[PDB]
RNA sequence: UGCU
């Protein structure tokens, strides 16, 4: 029973001080220093004995146990004879295994369907995967780290601990570890280990648990435009001389947080300074329960909006700069890319500034796309020499011309017209449809020659023969590969350009308002309430209840918001609540109720029952009003736009409902009246002896009951967490110091 | 990075250029209090608000202009060395927050400014209490508790109470004994000065010349190197027994076994081969290990050290010199090149029977399909039977080691051909074993089945004739020792295939991948320097003698064959660089081939792979 | 050598494989290291004048030459300082980033370094024994010596280690109380010496040189001070292009070739050894670039003293002589110290201290591989020399650029002159530079269009382990594939190795022919259904990361019966002497203690048939671990960091754990009763 | 006492 356990530590802990009286004099860090003093369990050259070891007469040692016959049909099983210690003594004959591979007792199915887990996961995978046909041919390899296993959920290296401590002993945990966990994988890996863990050691379930979320990242030479996302299949489905065609998608969330970051980052251009309202909106956006600078941190992805995003959060990015879909990296340059803002003036009035980038001095970069890859040398704007490791008859018409654009080497466009400017998306694609039609300007750049062993044809085709060959364009002798030696640092633009620090100045790496990508699904369990763009949501409901949800659980927020549309006032949340209420004729009435309920309660913005009403007349009045039409009274309820979904405002139905006991929001209790934690709870205290309060369970625990008092212990320390009175945050109070010092700093 | 995950991201890269953290004692947990001290300013100043103004003006990590800028508008003067971190607009008088172990005993430290005292827990003492509201004490208290708890988890306890206490250790000094110790084998002290202004000087240097010629390697002068090797080699046979387990065959075997002496060998006396008829008369009854015999001694060479040293004693005379020894030089034997011919004989079967692995896919069938062909274009051949045989005597000598006999253990050598026919190679016999390290050598008497007799190539051994069932045979009988390491290396033999079988594998990849097929039979043409001339050569010959060299070099690796391959990659590539046409430039003093000359003392396998060198070509145009 | 070089299908790049006689016997040492240690010792001193003066040579403490004095015909022993100053000023003024990223080592990482750190070490000098013991050994001895001659607790980093080290060295008298009981005295010159002293020994099995090498081990009175600089130097090496050691496999290979670009008229490639490395090098050398990286850096007066350390305490080594020289009157052998009679070491019997002979020149092993590649790397950065370098240790590679070929030829020999500057030659025999690139070797990676795989690299490594038949397999058929997933074995190579370590594999457990094994399957009715029982094999090319048992359930190979009693976690043949703990997901009690075995009957431990004191606390500190273990499931995942010592820290934990048993008051009241 |  659970009584046995308890009776087995308690007879270690005293044999422990009574063989070892020292030793536990020392301090308990000190288990950081002696956990590695092991000695005893080190050999040399094992299998210089093998051979021997198995053909002794007793090679197996094991404990005595008298489920091994001592005389099976003749064979001698297992030796006592000597009993030197008595204990793990016995040695057995090397047939022992084999005689228990049969004869011998069984277990359940379900212990061997839990000891076989991962490797069944591995023999399944392997056996679901397409086992396509095999292309035989030449193939360069791209050295770069790989994934070696799939996870069943990717985490930030910072937060596996936290997963991990929340997994297996959430009782000696704080709510900062708990907040620091990713709470999906600790959902997982606990359906996982449920059955694991009665099968394996505290260890190695716990490495088990850390493999199954670990990245573990590992060098290997790949193919372009063919990685297999990780390294477990490899050795089948490529080499130097094949590759074996397989059909697999993404199956990943960062498409759709790809898909957030790029809404935020168009909707921050269209403000003022966008740096520090994307840095703000970040740190108050939740994708399910974590927040976004976590999963923004969890996802490495090689994105241009994540990237951007995860440089404002401090993080690198991958992102490497592409042009249509030939990928650029810049082995060396004396200087970074700059940029050149011609001015046309074509017309008086009519005149657009577009900017076009090229180098100066002398530099070297690296091209690749699909199964062209190389490299070239420029100095300014002329090509010295182009070197392409491509399939042989290849059309390389379109990488070319992503090479000419990258260093605005031929000269039809960039300072030129070729015809007037109007936007750099036309003037690109102006660009691109010239020069596919006309793809002449290379040939006039590179110059003509006559020699044979030159490989790229006029028509810009790979070792086709013909009369004459480009110049300066030769096959690539040895394989050439981009590397980063310095890690690199990323600085962040105020109008959120990412930058790269090149030794003379800013190198230019992702640049909105030309990055092309249509909309698409946000991340589900995205929480925009507190941000200032809720308008990123396509579903009325949704907006709605963001809202709502932001109006009620703050008192502030209410007062700005009624403020606003009170006095019509501009707010982050204008389009949110013209989008939701129909064109109507109520706009009147409501600012008039909002008038006789601000004057007759001044102490409105505690209630949250006050504050929802206040919020659906703030709602209401701020709505598109129409002009041909008489003003009417303010009606009890209203339907959404576009919608089934209906707001009251008695909150006895629909969308707000306020019960005596609680507050539910779009089906979702927001506000209970005695067992919740709206406005949070903060640490006050660390403690070597519990505290004069109740100590809960698991920081989970605690935050259910909702007690105004209660610890946590983590490491023979008690975390008292009580309650938070203010009514800010850190990191707005740091905000607002921080802005007051740059505020008083400019005169 | 080194962010703590409590401090926020502003006030962590503002304070990064306030003070230069490197030359303080613990910089960065100094840093990091500087940012606690930061941010208690900045929750003091929670967005209050006063005559529509911040109650609180913060002057912490601000420029000392707008400090004064404001304080001089505030008719308020500090001096430079202390300067209050906030200004509170309600009962005006300057603030400073101050971090103390102990809230106790503790007094106002200047007199222009008041001290907001703080301890590590988030108390504050009274004063500081009562000016400050409730809210920014919980605030406060809440942040030092989250520092706190970040301070405890990283076990930085001692290091944050010394960066409070505002007095710590230099955290390393070096005293003045041990600076006297360290200064004696050295002219400058323990941070060297020297007083010369830092310059590259010129310096004349030489000119790096050309490799227009391919260097020629040297071919040693002596008698002909003898057949070194643990077993015979291409030399080798077998005799067909009938089927059964290994005592049967040695029960037939030395039932019908007539031995007469041919040529004795001083080497090993012809006598010891009673020791041979011995062990096989034991092992014919199922007793492999036997007692002692008189001629034992003179065949394991049992007390040899105890004669020899009284011998070296006895004749002890003269002066005591230092060592000098020497290794005789011998030149490449003309069995080397018999050797290479002889060992891609053909055979009847096929001596390389690997258990196929499973095939599920496609890469698998194409895999196995390869490895097949290589195991039939080298398998019959007389290379891949001695393999076999090198693989059996090896592991059955190894086995019966790791023990302290002093008895006579045989180990016979019997290979089993796919008719059920065993066939006996020979016999190892193990003699008196007393090892106790991987290079000790153990004593054996190297019994086994000759198919031609040479002086010259067997000098050491003492060839007898074999009579069984009205057909002649030979027998080696070399008395040798050898160690456990070698032993257990020619256990694993078997991997010497993989080297050829790389080469053909790249060979045919690369014809399957240039045409975008797999062909699998591919038998293309070689170009190779045979006679100092290049002429074509099919693929599976080449295979064929590069497995026979390649086995022929792996038993014969000592020293000499070590440095001879490490140092001829230099030479190889400087070939292939030159077969393309390119240049090679070297250094003033740079002679490649004296690395490889070294080398070439007496491994008859060094001195043919150097004459192999020599005779193909050395100047490219 | 004419069957190597291919002229028409492949070319001799990729025969490279070939001139390799591995599979084959390693060469091994025999006797006295005496003549080895004494040539070591003697060679730096040779080497700092053109002509050879060794009398002159060994009264020379630091070892600094004028320009006019360093040989360029010969090896040079010694540096020039003003051109140490200048390039490490040179190279401290670009890689601007890795001297920020040593700032912040310094800063952050350079606090957090546990001395325990050490243990990692292989075989270490111990100055109490006198002899080779393991590293946890000898750390464990020498932090129990510091504690009871300073009489105080050394802390967990290693700068307090280090600080004790300096403090030991300041007493006159230290002493060392060990369990047998005995005491051993150390004065301060006795402690000095024996803190200076490597012990030297035979390099053995070791393969590509004809003549053996000597190898040293250091004290842990060093090995603590070496480990700073080495992690420092490893941080700045990190973050500099032209480093090559921190880098490896396949990372390194992608290295080489983001600087195999060439593009100019005249493109060389240097690929070229530098000779007597390790002997020319100057400590003092290494101090001046450490000095001037932390000056310029901005850094204080104690990491600069702590910096320096180490490289004073080996420019005052002593290395230890072997068993002595060999000498015969006739046929006998006898052998003598340095000093008896004459030899050819005669003029280096003044710096013999006991059986230790001192050396002031030189760095005698390779303890500072970082350090010496970041003063390769130092010299490099000059106005003369524009191409690509890669340096590792004394391996290494140069791409060159030029237009003309004399601009090639000068810039190389600025390169060799340059590298002399410093104390490291050029290898004249091994240095080759080709004119037109494409064409170089670099730690024995050869490459002509890509890197070709290097077969015969990865035989060593295709013997069975020999620990049980399980583990065996899953290494041997991950280090094949990982042999092709690199490149280094292709789809036949791999199939062959395969098959090749599958056979070895199931001769090495007695599963070929009629062995007892067999026998004994035979006559009691046991069919296989595995590799190591002699069942065919379910391991294929595609399938080598599959495990065993896995992929024979699913085929169908192993049904459930005889899975149900191989995977049994009672099983008598892998049962553990002691009860282990398990976790409980979601449980009232989430901790369990019981009697386990590994869940594989084929995982037995072999018995292998044959300082005790020091061992006997080492199975001490293990129970104290496993106590521990079991009563703080966190310390598996993070750090151990709570308070008080560890017996009142696991009694406060074991008395919670029981009032949260959930069992009656009384009931815990009974079992708090026994608790010590 | 049995590896092609």
């Amino acid at each position: 029973e659970s009584e046995c356990t308890l009776r087995a530590l308690v007879e270690e802990y005293n044999g422990a001080c009574k063989e070892a009286p020292k030793e536990m004099s020392k301090q308990f860090t000190d288990y950081n220093t002696f956990k590695r003093y092991t000695t005893s369990k080190k050999d040399h050259a094992p299998q210089m004995r093998l051979v021997y070891s198995v053909r002794k007469p007793w090679p197996i040692s094991m404990t005595p146990s008298k489920e091994i016959p001592l005389v099976f049909n003749g064979t001698k099983l297992k030796d006592t004879i000597l009993d030197l210690g008595e204990s793990k003594r016995t040695r057995a004959n090397i047939v022992v295994p084999d005689y228990w591979s049969k004869y011998g007792s069984q277990t359940s199915l379900e212990v061997v369907n839990a000891i076989l887990y991962a490797e069944d996961l591995k023999v399944q995978r392997f056996f679901s995967t397409e086992w396509g046909e095999i292309r035989y041919g030449r193939m360069l390899p791209f050295r770069k780290p790989v994934q070696a296993c799939p996870t069943i959920e990717e985490v930030n290296p910072a937060s596996i601990p936290h997963t991990l401590l929340q997994v297996f002993c959430p009782q000696y945990t704080t709510l900062d570890s708990k907040r620091k966990a990713h709470m999906g994988a600790v959902e997982k890996l606990k359906r996982v280990m449920e059955p694991i863990c009665k099968v394996q050691t505290q260890e190695s379930a716990v490495h088990i648990a850390r493999s199954l979320i670990d990245s573990n990242k590992k060098w290997l030479p790949t193919v372009v435009d063919h990685t297999p996302r990780t390294a477990e299949m490899a050795h089948f489905l490529c080499s130097k001389y094949h590759y074996v065609h397989t059909n697999t998608q993404d199956l990943s969330d960062t498409r759709s947080i790809d898909n957030l970051c790029g809404e935020l980052v168009k909707r921050s251009l269209k403000c003022r300074c966008p740096k520090e309202t994307l840095v703000a909106n970040l740190d108050k956006i939740t994708i399910q329960g974590r927040p976004m600078r976590e999963v923004l941190a969890d996802h490495d992805g090689e994105l241009p909006y994540l990237g951007i995003c995860r440089v404002a959060m401090g993080l690198s990015t991958h992102h490497t700069m592409k042009i249509r879909s030939t990928k650029f990296s810049i082995l060396n340059s004396d200087h970074p890319r700059i940029e050149v803002k011609k001015v046309f003036s074509l017309s008086p009035d009519v005149q657009v500034t577009i900017p076009y980038r090229r180098f100066k001095g002398k530099a070297k970069v690296y091209f690749q796309n699909d199964q062209i890859q190389g490299y070239f040398s420029c100095t300014d704007r002329q090509i010295d020499e182009i070197k392409i490791s491509a399939p042989k008859n290849a059309p390389l018409l379109e990488p070319l011309l992503d090479i000419c654009y990258y260093g605005s080497f031929i000269e039809p466009g960039f300072e030129q017209t070729f015809g007037y400017p109007a936007g750099k998306r036309e003037f690109v694609d102006s660009f691109f449809m010239h020069h596919s039609k006309d793809h002449k300007a290379f040939l006039i750049h590179m110059g003509l020659d006559k020699d044979l062993s030159l490989p790229l044809s006029p028509e810009l085709n790979w070792k086709e023969p013909a009369l004459s060959k480009v110049c300066r364009v030769t096959e690539l002798d040895s394989t050439v590969q981009p590397y980063t030696s310095a890690t690199r640092e990323f600085v962040l633009g105020e109008t959120l350009n990412v930058y790269t620090q090149h030794e003379n100045g800013l190198e230019l790496l992702i640049c909105p308002t030309e990055i092309r990508s249509t909309r698409g699904p946000l991340p589900p369990g995205t929480n925009l309430s507190g941000s200032e763009f809720i308008d990123i949501y396509q579903d009325p409901f949704s907006r709605a209840k963001s809202l709502l949800k932001s109006t009620i659980l703050h008192a502030e927020r209410c007062k700005e918001f009624v403020g606003n549309m009170l006095e019509e006032y501009q707010d982050p949340a204008e389009t949110t609540v013209q989008s939701l209420v129909p064109i109507n004729t109520w706009g009147k009435s409501a600012k008039r109720k909002l008038q006789e309920e601000i004057t007759s309660d001044p102490d409105w913005h505690q209630c949250p029952r006050k504050r929802a009403k206040m919020s659906y007349l703030a709602i209401i009045a701020g709505s598109i009003q129409d002009r041909d039409k008489k003003q009417t009274n303010v009606p009890r309820a209203f339907m959404l736009r576009g919608s089934q979904i209906e707001y009251d405002m008695k909150a006895t139905r629909g969308l707000v409902v306020d019960t005596t006991n609680r507050i539910i929001v779009g089906g979702e209790t927001v506000l209970r009246e005695g067992k919740g934690g709206p406005e949070g709870y903060v640490q006050t205290g660390v403690f070597e002896e519990q505290p004069r309060c109740y100590l809960v369970d698991t920081p989970d625990h605690g935050l259910s009951m909702g007690l105004s008092r209660f610890c946590v212990h983590s490491q023979g320390r008690y975390f008292q967490y009580e309650k938070k009175i203010s009514i800010w945050e850190e990191t707005d109070n740091i905000k607002a110091t921080i802005d007051s010092q740059r505020d008083l700093k400019r005169r | 990075t080194d962010r703590p995950d409590h401090i926020d991201s502003r006030v962590w890269e503002l304070s990064e250029t306030q003070e230069d953290w490197i030359t303080q004692v613990h910089g960065h947990v100094r840093r990091v209090v500087e940012c606690w001290k930061y941010t208690i300013c900045c929750l003091i100043s929670n967005m209050h608000t006063h005559r529509g103004a911040p109650q609180y003006d913060v002057f912490k990590w601000q420029d000392r202009s707008t400090i004064e800028w404001i304080c001089s508008k505030k008719k308020v003067q500090y001096p430079e060395r202390d300067t209050p971190d906030l200004y509170d607009n309600e009962r005006a008088v300057a603030y400073k927050v101050l971090l103390v172990s102990d809230l106790s005993d503790h007094s106002p430290t200047s007199g222009i400014y008041h001290d907001l005292a703080f301890n590590l827990e988030g108390e504050a003492e009274e004063s500081c209490a009562l000016v400050l509201r409730g809210s920014q004490l919980q605030d406060i208290k809440g942040f030092l508790c989250r520092a706190l708890e970040w301070v405890v988890s990283n076990n930085l306890t001692q290091e944050v109470v010394e960066t409070i206490s505002g007095e710590a250790k230099l955290q390393f000094s070096v005293g003045t004994t041990f600076r006297t110790l360290l200064k004696r084998d050295t002219d400058w002290d323990v941070i060297p000065t020297p007083r010369v202004e830092p310059n590259v000087p010129r310096i004349e240097g030489r000119r790096w010349t050309q490799m227009k010629k391919l260097p020629l390697l040297k071919e040693k002068e002596g008698p002909p190197s003898p057949w070194r090797a643990l077993l015979l080699g291409a030399d080798s046979e077998y005799i067909v027994c009938p089927p059964g387990t290994d005592q049967e065959a040695i029960s037939w075997i030395h039932s019908q076994s007539e031995i007469e002496c041919i040529r004795e060998s001083k080497s090993t006396p012809a006598s010891v081969i009673t020791c041979l008829t011995s062990s096989l008369q034991s092992f014919a009854e199922g007793n492999p290990v036997r007692s002692r015999i008189h001629e034992d001694i003179i065949a394991f060479g049992i007390n040899k050290k105890q004669e020899k040293k009284q011998s070296a004693s006895s004749s002890a005379s003269g002066e005591w010199k230092r060592a000098e020894y020497q290794v005789e030089e011998m030149s490449l034997p003309p069995w080397v090149e018999e050797e290479m011919v002889l060992l891609r004989s053909d055979q009847e079967d096929n001596w390389i029977e690997l258990e196929k692995n499973a095939i599920y896919t496609e890469v698998d069938g194409v895999a196995e399909g390869l490895v097949d062909k290589y195991i039939e274009i080298v398998g019959r051949t007389k290379v891949a039977s001695v393999i076999e045989k090198w693989q059996i005597a090896a592991t059955r000598t190894f086995s019966q080691l790791h023990t302290d006999r002093s008895r006579i253990t045989a180990c016979p050598i019997i290979t089993r051909d796919p008719s059920g026919n065993c066939q006996f190679w020979g016999m190892v016999l193990l003699g008196p074993h007393h090892v106790k390290r991987d290079t000790d050598n153990a004593p054996l008497l190297i019994a086994e089945i000759m198919g031609e007799d040479t002086e010259e190539k067997y000098p050491k051994h003492s060839v007898f004739s074999l009579k069984v069932e009205e057909k002649q045979f030979l027998l080696s009988l070399k008395i040798t020792s050898f160690s456990r390491n070698k032993l257990y290396t020619f256990s694993n033999i078997r991997r010497v295939l993989i080297q050829p079988a790389s080469i053909y594998s790249q060979v045919v990849l690369s014809r399957a991948a240039e045409n975008n097929s797999l062909n699998l039979e591919v038998n293309p043409e070689i170009q190779l320097y045979l006679e100092g001339a290049q002429r074509g050569m099919t693929l599976y010959q080449w295979v064929r003698m590069i497995l026979c060299l390649e086995f022929l070099m792996a038993i014969y690796n000592n020293p000499q064959m070590e440095g001879f391959l490490a140092n001829m990659r230099r030479l190889h590539m400087s070939r292939h660089a030159m077969m393309e046409r390119r240049q090679v430039f070297l250094p003033f003093g740079s002679r490649p081939e004296d690395k490889v000359n070294e080398c070439i003392i007496n491994n008859p396998i060094v001195a043919y792979l150097a004459k192999g060198w020599n005779s193909m070509p050395n100047v490219y145009y | 050598m004419n069957l190597f070089t291919p002229l028409s299908e492949i070319n001799p790049t990729t025969t490279q494989e070939l001139l390799y006689a591995y599979t084959g016997p390693a060469p091994v040492a025999y006797g006295t290291r005496t003549r080895a240690v004494l040539e070591n010792i003697i060679r730096p001193y040779q080497y700092f004048y053109k002509e050879p003066n060794v009398q002159r040579a060994l009264d020379i403490k630091t070892g600094c030459k004028e320009p006019e004095d360093i040989n360029v015909e010969g090896p040079s022993s010694g540096f020039h300082t003003a051109s140490v100053l200048k390039l490490a000023d040179n190279f401290f003024r670009k890689y601007r980033p890795a001297m920020e990223k040593l700032k912040y080592w310094i800063l952050v990482k350079l606090p957090k370094l546990k001395y325990a750190e050490l243990s990692k070490g292989r075989q270490t000098y111990s100055f109490i024994h006198k002899r080779n013991l393991p590293a946890p050994i000898a750390l464990e001895e020498t932090v129990e010596f510091l504690e009871q001659n300073l009489r105080r607790k050394i802390g967990p980093t290693l700068l307090s280690y280090c600080q004790a080290i300096a403090d030991v060295m300041e007493l006159d008298e230290t002493t060392y109380e060990g369990a047998r009981t005995y005491t051993i005295k150390f004065s301060r010159e006795e402690l000095w010496d024996q803190m200076r002293t490597l012990n030297t020994m035979w390099k053995h099995l070791e393969r590509g040189r004809l003549n053996r090498r000597t190898i040293a081990t250091p004290s842990m009175l060093i090995r603590g001070f070496v480990k700073i600089v080495e992690d420092a130097a490893k941080e700045i090496l990190e973050n500099v292009p032209t480093s090559g050691v921190p880098v490896g496999g396949e990372e390194k290979l992608a290295k080489l070739a983001s600087k195999q670009t060439f593009h100019t008229a005249v493109t060389g490639e240097l690929s070229g050894d530098q000779e007597k490395f390790n002997e020319c090098l100057d400590p003092d050398a290494m101090r001046l670039m450490w000095t001037v990286f932390l000056r310029k850096l901005g850094c204080p007066d104690w990491i600069m003293e702590l910096f320096n350390i180490p490289f004073m305490v080996f420019k005052s080594k002593l290395a230890d002589m072997g068993e002595g020289l060999v000498y015969t009157k006739g046929k006998l052998t006898d052998r003598k110290p340095l000093g008896e009679m004459p030899s050819e070491f005669d003029d280096l019997v003044r710096n013999v201290v006991g059986n230790s002979i001192s050396c002031r020149l030189g760095m005698f092993m390779g303890m500072y591989n970082l350090t010496s590649t970041l003063l390769a790397l130092i010299s490099i950065e000059r106005e003369e020399l524009t191409g690509s370098h890669v340096e590792s240790s004394d391996d290494f590679i140069h791409f060159f650029n030029c237009k003309t070929h004399e601009e090639m030829f000068k810039q190389a020999e600025t390169l060799r002159l340059t590298l002399k500057l410093v104390g490291i030659n050029m290898s004249p025999s091994k240095c080759i530079l080709i004119s037109p690139a494409g064409i170089g070797e670099f730690n024995s990676k050869f490459h002509h269009r890509d890197f070709v795989g290097n077969v015969a690299t990865e035989l060593p490594a295709l013997v069975p382990n020999g620990t049980n038949p399980m583990t065996d397999l899953a290494m041997g058929l991950n280090v094949i594939k990982h042999s092709v997933n690199t490149g280094q074995m292709n789809l036949c190579t791999g199939a062959l190795a395969m098959r090749i370590f599958n056979h070895a594999y199931k001769y090495a457990y007695m599963a070929l022919g009629v062995t007892r094994r067999t026998r004994f399957m035979e006559e009691n009715a046991i069919t296989p259904l595995l590799t190591n029982q002699g069942a065919s094999p379910v391991h294929s090319f595609s399938t080598m990361h599959l495990d065993e048992v896995a992929l024979r359930r699913h085929l169908g190979l192993l049904d459930e019966e005889t899975l149900r009693r191989i995977l049994n976690p009672n099983n008598p043949v892998t049962q553990k002497g002691d009860p282990s703990m398990f976790f409980r997901i979601e449980n009232k009690m989430p901790q369990i203690m019981e009697d386990y075995s590994v869940p594989s009957c084929f995982k037995y431990t072999l018995s292998r048939n044959r300082h005790k004191a020091l061992l006997n606390k080492e199975e001490r500190y293990q129970r104290v671990t496993s106590i521990i273990n079991k009563l703080f499931p966190e310390v598996l995942i993070q750090e151990a960091s709570a308070p008080g010592t560890v017996r009142e820290s696991l009694k406060r934990r074991l008395e919670l754990v029981v009032e949260r048993s959930d069992l009656d008051e009384e009931r815990k009241k009974r079992i708090l009763s026994r608790i010590f």
